């Protein structure tokens, strides 16, 4: 139980979720050619959540 | 959200209604608070500077701590007259729409029946 | 005569549509000095001809400067143009293709709305002043060194501050 | 720091206390070749202010009192220790090599601070542009890593290219035998105990590197010893020098106030000096370090800011 | 840098967003931020290095799409009222435009790919004016109009915000970009509560910048730009790691500092307006910023990173380098929480 | 689509399991191509193929989550009677997760789903049941 | 008059497209930037000509003196950026990422 | 938190600036003359210019 | 305004242009100043919330009159309609309308 299933289940893998997300968060390229076509979806998104809204 | 009042001028710390206000004690927990964070803000500054803590700099501690008390005073002032303020709009709201604050009619603990939940 | 300034917006759209689909900076150029001419034209159609002939101007040497700047450094060994790549013409012929099915839709689906086929050439002057002078565009433009004068001292601030601007950035 | 963008607003122009004998001149040579009594005498006949080989003690000498402290405030490292066991794994030699390479940067920021202050000359003893020498020397000797040679490489090259370069390099040309004989003459044992491939290698850092890469960018004055030994006909070359080349010719006025600031603030003079590159041959740890600290605030005169020590006689302490 | 382009340029940096705040004309907001921006980009370009170039560079054209956006929502704006201000009746997609332009402007997520990169690269003393001085006119244009805004993308915006400032500043070593994406978190804060509380937000903005101008100045105190690099601070300044502490703290938002306050005031009324999950969100990824922070407090204060020889001569020299507002900041920014009804309007 | 969600909760659970697990399908396409569209631009392919691979992959699995998610709260409250009940929900988030885990090919990402999953649609029966506003308007 | 506008709605949705979509070429960006000011341009010169608002004249030249010093700044920055990697292309401003 | 897609990474410089490789100085090479009013018919003057 | 700079020193620098009635040169009114005016003065004293509800009809004869939506929709059925009636022939344009007319100063 506490050397391995309650530090497995509450402790170590919320820090691996935690780890995992930052990492795909910021697995950048560092190119603003992705960054402005981010941008672009963005935009595009919000026009569509307006849209939708009304 | 007050900035829309009726009578409200523009950009003036203390307009002449807050002088009908009583100002603060001088000596009250806020101002004194104040003082003390002057006091360690010059201490702060001297070992930062590597001086003795406050066998330099009296001088310094002084203008610290009697601008902190000064600048507490005024904005002290500035917001007892900002909440005495809401407080008087808020009564001049509430007494021109009565039918939106009814005084509601409680009932004593001879006709409002409490359910019982028993521990056991 | 009814559709020109139809026929103009039309023109203005297709050089914005080369501009985005992006050639070699010089053939960029051409297609926005093209459309500068272009909204010249829409301007002195809807009214004064001042502001029409000022952006003119005010483009042609600024376009001066970017082709001077393109030949300098904005080049490469085989400049990139609208039919040179299959992919560019492509998505250019689409997009004229597209802007011809939008203004179909618009015409028939939404029936007045931006677009009318039988109302246009009917709403571009909407009121003018039959007798009166003093009423082109430039008087107001004029009246910017009486009535707006902090319009006149912000934009003469940024022309001395950009020129410091300047100084500093290519100081190297 | 009295001196800012204040002070030279209401005018402390450089060049305008420019003069002609305003000048940084760097003598080198090997480790034993008339070096120190030449630009004594250059500096002295030429109206310039002299300064000799930063040790590793000039630190101590140009910081508090200025009475030399121990060694493990002013460095732990020992140019005896090395001159006796060069090959140790305690890592005295490449901590030497640093510590000199920190001491000369403060030297040159000094010098060049008095320079662009006062408008006097200096006379340098062997500057931070003739420190690789000796880096190469102990890399193609064996006695340091490639690691360390990388390292003080990364430092040279974060601190060097934010100066100005001497404006004459004197060089004097001793061969490895004279040397030799000079140190056996000279009688310190630790100095007798090196080795002719080490100052060979000396020589050639110098013969390969140093002269043309400062020939490109200033004035060099190779110099045999019977040249020198007599430092009056290099003082007169040194005044019919004409100086057409170096970045000393496209320097104003801001280029020099942006550089005295740089070189009055020593921190930003040394920053780089203390990246954190964790290599064991000069760092320390927390244990060592927070006792040698506390060693030297216990120290005198060191305890508080210069001015604010009332055991050194310090006075209107509660007054600033 | 003489003196005459430096009062210019400084100057105009000033008057940029003093145009943008006093302008009742949104035309001259917009040229108040294009002073703003012409303005700044010298400085980003002054050290004069391939870095600095790719960040001037990054920033000109993120900042100058934002500014022509802004431009067409207001010209669509004075083709569909006449009028120069969004009074009431302007449109939804006018406004959603606006407020698309101005985050992108002020550099919070899914626009804020360029903070960390343009923030990296600059001198420190650049970081700390662009964190804090570019980021005030924008916001006083979202605060103008603030009643006519679309609560669900900017709560929307909010939390993408503070999610990505939270990862962003878990993952990264550098201070600037962990600065970056803590001040991405905190406009997320300050988003947030926008559409129920404008003073809110500027309490928010306030205690953010005296959060984060005495870190960045410890920050230029040895131009500690690492994690090891302001880890060896006990051997360079040790006079300072309480204060470094203390902020770090207070920029995670625990009681009694003083940066609790303006989390807990914004949640206060954002649950006075019935958004309990947004709330407990934003702050659960605050405490994950906090995670980011006590990480950098065990590396530097509490905690001896091994130190170097040159160090000892680091120590020999003297430094006047922190000013006098460095610690009233500090103090400001650490101890002022039994004054929160004076803080708070 | 808003008339298409809204046309989700015409109907109580337990009723029209095809038509919930068809519009929690679309849902779940929809938010794929998003996150699709996302991984493609920041993180771009090595080729026009591999891009419209990973789309295609990443729209595939989000939809098998959406799908398996709605079709187990139905079925789940058809088997027990009960449509206004939270544990129908977390049953189905729950399957979600593992559909989640068995597409990435890890258990502990299917465990992780499945509470993180069935807490969510949980709390979204609940806050459905009860009221709560996701994006209130300004009222104080 | 609403078709001249719409189309110089979409003449701006598309130089903003051609924006925010990226080519190898800087300065194809800056004209795309300058494609966006003179159709902010001719929208408020038009509008200004329809309402006949000779007090909102000045703002097409104020946008015209703005623009024409971003351009300026970006002009300055692109010299900058083939100063220092040869030419102007985009993907060559990507170390900052660590 | 390095993976696989983040491992090629470097650390920044502590100053701030990038070693880049040294690129060939384009100079232009101009053949002025022979056939040139300028170079009385018969030189053959090739140009390294900058600008 | 988020600073009151312009209305504390009472100086106007950019106040007297924020819409279409306001002072024009040479007293050359723009169009739709009439209906703007009305707007402007019903919506003074009463705030943003209560002009959006209680200034609705001054609104909205402003906004179509700037816009003239209503105007070209009513305009395009008489002339949809119009048209229609020439195919069916059970409708002629009269001389006034066909350019043959009386011309009048
Ligand atoms: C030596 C030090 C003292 C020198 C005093 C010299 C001057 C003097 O004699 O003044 C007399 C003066 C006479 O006061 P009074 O007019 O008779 O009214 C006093 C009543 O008790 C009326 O006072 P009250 O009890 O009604 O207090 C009014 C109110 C308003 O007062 C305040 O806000 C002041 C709070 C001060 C603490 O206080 C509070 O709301 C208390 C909030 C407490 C919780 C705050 C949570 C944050 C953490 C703790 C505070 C921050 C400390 C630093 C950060 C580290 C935290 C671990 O007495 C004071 O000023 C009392 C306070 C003095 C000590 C201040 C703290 C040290
Ligand atoms: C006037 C006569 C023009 C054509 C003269 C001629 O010899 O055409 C040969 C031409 C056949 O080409 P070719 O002589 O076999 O190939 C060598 C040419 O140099 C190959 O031609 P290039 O190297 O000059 O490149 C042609 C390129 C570039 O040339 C142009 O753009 C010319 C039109 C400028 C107006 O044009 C295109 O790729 C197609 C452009 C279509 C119109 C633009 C539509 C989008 C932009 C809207 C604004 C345009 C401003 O037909
Ligand atoms: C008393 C408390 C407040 C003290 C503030 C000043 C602190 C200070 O300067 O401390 C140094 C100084 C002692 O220095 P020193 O030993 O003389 O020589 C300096 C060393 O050579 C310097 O050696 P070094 O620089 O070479 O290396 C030392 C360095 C090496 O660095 C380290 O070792 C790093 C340590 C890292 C771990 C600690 C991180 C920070 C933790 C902060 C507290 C957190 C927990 C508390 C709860 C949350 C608080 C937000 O630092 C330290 O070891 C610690 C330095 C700071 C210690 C004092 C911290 C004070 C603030 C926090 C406690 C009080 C507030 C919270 C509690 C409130 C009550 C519940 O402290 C004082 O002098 C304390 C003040 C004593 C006189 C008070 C007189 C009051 C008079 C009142 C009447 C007159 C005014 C009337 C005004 C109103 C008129 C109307
Ligand atoms: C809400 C309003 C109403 C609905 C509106 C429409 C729908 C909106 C959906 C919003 C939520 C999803 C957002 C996704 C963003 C991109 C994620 C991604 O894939 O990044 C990878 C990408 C890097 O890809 P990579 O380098 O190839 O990595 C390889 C993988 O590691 C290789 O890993 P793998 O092989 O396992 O890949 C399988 C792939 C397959 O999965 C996907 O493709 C997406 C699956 C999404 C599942 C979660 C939503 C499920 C909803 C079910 C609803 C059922 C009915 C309702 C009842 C229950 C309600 C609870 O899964 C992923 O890639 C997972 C990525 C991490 C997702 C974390 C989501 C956390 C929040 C979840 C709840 C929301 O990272 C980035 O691009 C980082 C920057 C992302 C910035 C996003 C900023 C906006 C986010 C919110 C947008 C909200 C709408 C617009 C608002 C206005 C914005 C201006
Ligand atoms: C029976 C009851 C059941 C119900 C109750 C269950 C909950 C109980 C209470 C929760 C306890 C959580 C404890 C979290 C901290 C422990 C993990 C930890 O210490 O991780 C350390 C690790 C960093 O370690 P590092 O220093 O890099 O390397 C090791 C040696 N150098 O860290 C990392 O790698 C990353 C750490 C991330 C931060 C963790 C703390 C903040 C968590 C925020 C949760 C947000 C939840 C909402 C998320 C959005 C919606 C899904
Ligand atoms: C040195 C400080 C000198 C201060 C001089 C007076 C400044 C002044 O006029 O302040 C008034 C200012 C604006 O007052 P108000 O009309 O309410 O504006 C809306 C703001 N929410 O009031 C405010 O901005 C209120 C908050 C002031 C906070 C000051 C300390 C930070
Ligand atoms: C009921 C529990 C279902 C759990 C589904 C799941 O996520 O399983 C994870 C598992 C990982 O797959 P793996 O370990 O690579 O090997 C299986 C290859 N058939 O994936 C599988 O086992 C997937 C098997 C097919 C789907 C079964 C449901
Ligand atoms: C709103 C909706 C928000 C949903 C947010 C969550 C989305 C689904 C989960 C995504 C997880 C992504 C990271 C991951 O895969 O974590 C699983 C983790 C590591 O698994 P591993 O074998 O390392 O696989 C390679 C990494 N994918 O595996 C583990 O850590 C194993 C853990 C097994 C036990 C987990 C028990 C539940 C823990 C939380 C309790 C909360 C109360
Ligand atoms: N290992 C090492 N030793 C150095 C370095 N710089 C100087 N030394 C040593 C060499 C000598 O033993 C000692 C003194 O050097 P000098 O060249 O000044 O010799 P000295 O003053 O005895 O004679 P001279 O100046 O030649 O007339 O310092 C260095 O960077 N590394
Ligand atoms: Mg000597």
């Amino acid at each position: 139980l506490d050397l391995i299933w309650l530090e497995k289940t509450i402790p170590k893998s919320t820090s691996t979720l935690h780890t995992n997300m930052t990492t795909l968060t910021t697995n950048q390229k560092g190119l603003i050619k992705l960054y402005f076509m981010s941008f672009l979806i963005n935009i595009i998104l919000i026009i569509i959540l307006y849209s939708i809204n009304l | 959200m007050m900035n829309g009042r009726p009578g409200h001028e523009p950009l003036k710390f203390l307009p002449d209604e807050a002088r009908s206000l009583p100002p603060p004690k001088l000596n009250d927990p806020r101002l004194v608070y104040m003082g003390l964070l002057g006091y360690c803000t010059g201490l702060m500054d001297n070992m930062l500077r590597m001086r003795p803590v406050m066998r330099a700099g009296l001088h310094r501690q002084l203008l610290f701590v009697t601008s902190f008390v000064f600048a507490g005073y005024f904005y002290l002032k500035r917001q007892n007259y900002l909440y005495a303020v809401k407080d008087h709009d808020m009564f001049g709201y509430i007494k021109l729409h009565p039918e939106d604050f009814p005084e509601k009619e409680k009932k004593t603990y001879a006709e409002i029946l409490e359910p019982f939940h028993p521990v056991r | 005569m009814n559709n020109y300034i139809f026929v103009l917006s039309s023109l203005f759209l297709v050089g914005c549509l080369g501009l985005a689909l992006k050639p070699s900076p010089i053939y960029g150029g051409l297609g926005l000095i093209v459309s500068g001419f272009v909204g010249c034209l829409m301007v002195l159609g809807f009214g004064g001809s001042f502001l029409g002939l000022m952006v003119f101007l005010i483009y042609l040497g600024g376009m001066l400067v970017v082709f001077g700047y393109t030949t300098a450094m904005a080049t490469e060994e085989y400049p990139e143009t609208w039919g040179s790549n299959w992919l560019i013409l492509g998505f250019l012929v689409l997009g004229v293709i597209m802007e011809v099915f939008l203004i179909c839709v618009l015409n028939y689906y939404d029936e007045v709305g931006v677009i009318n086929l039988d109302g246009l050439g009917d709403w571009l002057m909407y009121e003018v002043d039959d007798v009166g002078v003093m009423l082109e565009g430039g008087i107001g433009v004029a009246a910017m060194y009486s009535c707006a004068t902090w319009m006149m001292v912000v934009a003469g601030w940024s022309l001395f501050a950009g020129i410091f601007i300047i100084i500093e950035i290519t100081r190297d | 720091l009295r001196y800012g963008l204040l002070a030279a607003i209401l005018g402390d122009k450089t060049t305008k206390k420019l003069h002609e004998y305003s000048r940084v001149i760097t003598v080198d040579g090997n480790i034993c070749s008339g070096k120190n009594k030449l630009a004594k005498e250059i500096a002295q006949q030429l109206g310039m202010k002299h300064y000799p080989e930063a040790g590793i003690q000039y630190s101590s000498t140009t910081t508090g009192d200025g009475r030399p402290l121990d060694i493990e405030f002013s460095g732990s490292c020992s140019l005896e220790k090395f001159y006796d066991d060069p090959k140790s794994n305690d890592g005295n030699s490449y901590r030497l090599q640093s510590w000199l390479y920190a001491s000369r940067l403060l030297q040159y920021a000094d010098a060049l601070e008095h320079l662009l202050s006062t408008g006097q000359g200096v006379v340098l003893e062997r500057s931070i542009y003739s420190d690789f020498v000796f880096l190469e020397a102990m890399y193609n000797q064996g006695y340091i890593r490639k690691q360390c040679v990388d390292h003080y490489n990364e430092i040279k090259r974060l601190t060097l290219p934010e100066y100005l370069p001497p404006h004459a390099v004197i060089y004097i040309d001793v061969p490895v035998p004279e040397v030799q004989s000079r140190i056996q003459k000279k009688g310190d044992p630790h100095e007798m105990k090196v080795t002719s491939a080490y100052l060979q290698d000396i020589e050639n850092a110098y013969k390969k590197t140093f002269l043309p890469k400062m020939s490109e960018m200033c004035e060099v004055l190779v110099y045999d010893s019977w040249e020198a030994e007599d430092p009056t006909k290099v003082v007169e070359d040194i005044e019919y020098l004409k100086y057409n080349k170096g970045p000393w010719l496209k320097q104003d006025d801001w280029t020099f106030h942006y550089l005295r600031m740089l070189v009055q603030d020593k921190t930003e003079v040394l920053n780089y000096t203390t990246i954190p590159v964790y290599l064991p041959e000069i760092t320390i740890g927390a244990h060592q370090g927070s006792r040698i600290y506390n060693s030297f605030r216990e120290l005198p005169g060191r305890k508080y800011a210069p001015g604010y020590n009332a055991e050194v006689g310090d006075k209107w302490i509660w007054l600033k | 840098m003489n003196p005459i382009t430096l009062a210019i340029i400084y100057f105009t940096i000033f008057l940029g967003p003093v145009i943008t705040m006093s302008s009742t004309n949104l035309m001259l907001m917009w040229v108040g931020l294009e002073f703003s921006l012409l303005a700044i980009i010298p400085m980003l370009i002054n050290k004069k290095n391939p870095r600095s170039t790719e960040a001037a560079t990054k920033y000109f054209v993120t900042q100058a799409t934002a500014s022509m956006i802004i431009l067409l929502a207001i010209v669509l704006n004075y083709k569909q009222l006449g009028t120069w201000m969004f009074q009431q009746q302007t449109n939804g997609l006018i406004l959603n435009m606006t407020l698309m332009a101005l985050s992108m402007k002020l550099g919070l997520a899914p626009f804020h790919f360029w903070l960390p990169e343009v923030t990296q690269g600059i001198p420190l003393h650049m970081g700390l004016i662009l964190l804090t001085w570019q980021k005030i006119a924008p916001l006083s244009i979202l605060i103008q109009i603030y009643p006519l805004l679309n609560s669900t993308i900017i709560l929307m915006l909010a939390i993408t915000s503070i999610f990505m400032g939270a990862w962003g500043g878990l993952n990264q070593t550098q201070m600037r970009k962990i600065m970056a994406y803590s001040s991405i978190a905190h406009m997320g804060w300050m988003l947030a509560i926008l559409p129920y509380n404008p003073s809110l937000t500027l309490l928010n903005l306030m205690i953010y910048i005296i959060l984060t101008a005495p870190m960045f100045m410890a920050l230029m105190l040895n131009n500690s730009m690492t994690i090891n690099s302001i880890s060896l601070l006990w051997n360079k300044t040790p006079a300072m790691l309480t204060m470094i502490s203390l902020m770090l703290l207070s920029l995670g938002g625990l009681p009694p500092l003083t940066g609790f306050l303006p989390k807990w005031i914004i949640i206060t009324e954002l649950m006075k307006n019935n958004c309990l999950i947004m709330a407990t969100l934003m702050a659960m990824m605050a405490l994950l910023n906090l995670f980011f922070y006590t990480r950098l407090i065990y590396s530097t204060s509490l905690t001896m990173f091994p130190t170097n020889n040159n160090s000892k001569m680091m120590t020999h020299q003297t430094k006047t380098k922190p000013n006098l507002m460095f610690s009233t900041l500090a103090i400001m920014s650490t101890m002022t929480l039994p004054l929160a009804p004076q803080l708070i309007t | 689509v808003k008339r298409f969600f809204e046309s989700y909760h015409e109907v109580p659970d337990g009723t029209q399991c095809h038509r919930k697990t068809y519009i929690t399908t679309a849902l779940g396409g929809i938010c794929g191509i998003i996150g699709s569209a996302y991984s493609v631009s920041l993180n771009p392919a090595d080729s026009t193929l591999e891009a419209v691979a990973r789309v295609g992959r990443y729209t595939f699995t989000a939809a098998a989550i959406g799908a398996m998610f709605g079709l187990t709260t139905c079925v789940s409250a058809q088997v027990r009677e009960k449509p206004d009940d939270p544990l129908n929900y977390f049953i189905g988030g729950c399957a979600g997760g593992l559909t989640l885990g068995a597409r990435t090919h890890s258990y502990g990402t299917a465990a992780m789903g499945c509470v993180y999953m069935g807490t969510a649609a949980a709390l979204f029966k609940i806050g459905k049941l009860e009221g709560w506003e996701l994006f209130p308007t300004p009222k104080v | 008059m609403p078709s001249t506008f719409f189309n110089l709605t979409m003449a701006f949705s598309l130089s903003l497209l051609g924006t925010l979509m990226f080519r190898s070429h800087l300065m194809s960006t800056l004209l795309c930037l300058e494609g966006m000011v003179l159709s902010l341009f001719i929208m408020t010169s038009v509008t200004s000509l329809n309402s006949n608002s000779m007090s909102s004249m000045p703002i097409p030249i104020t946008i015209l003196v703005f623009a024409a010093c971003e351009a300026a700044v970006g002009l300055a920055l692109l010299v900058k950026v083939s100063n220092t990697y040869g030419t102007d292309y985009v993907q060559n401003l990507n170390l900052l990422q660590c | 938190y390095p993976s696989k897609e983040t491992a090629h990474w470097k650390p920044p410089p502590w100053n701030d600036v990038d070693i880049l490789k040294e690129k060939a100085v384009t100079n232009m090479t101009l053949n002025f003359g022979p056939q040139h009013p300028a170079a009385h018919g018969v030189l053959r003057l090739v140009l390294e210019l900058s600008g | 305004p988020f600073l009151d700079i312009q209305k504390k020193l009472g100086i106007s620098l950019d106040r007297h242009f924020m819409f279409l009635s306001a002072e024009q040169p040479y007293k050359n009114a723009a169009r739709c100043h009439a209906f703007e005016k009305e707007w402007i003065e019903c919506a003074h004293g009463i705030g943003g919330t209560r002009a959006k509800k209680e200034c609705k009809i001054e609104f909205d004869d402003f906004e179509e009159c700037l816009l003239r939506y209503k105007t070209m929709r009513r305009m395009h059925d008489i002339k949809k309609q119009r048209e229609k009636l020439m195919k069916e022939g059970k409708y002629t344009p009269p001389p006034h309308h066909s350019g043959r007319e009386e011309p009048r100063p």
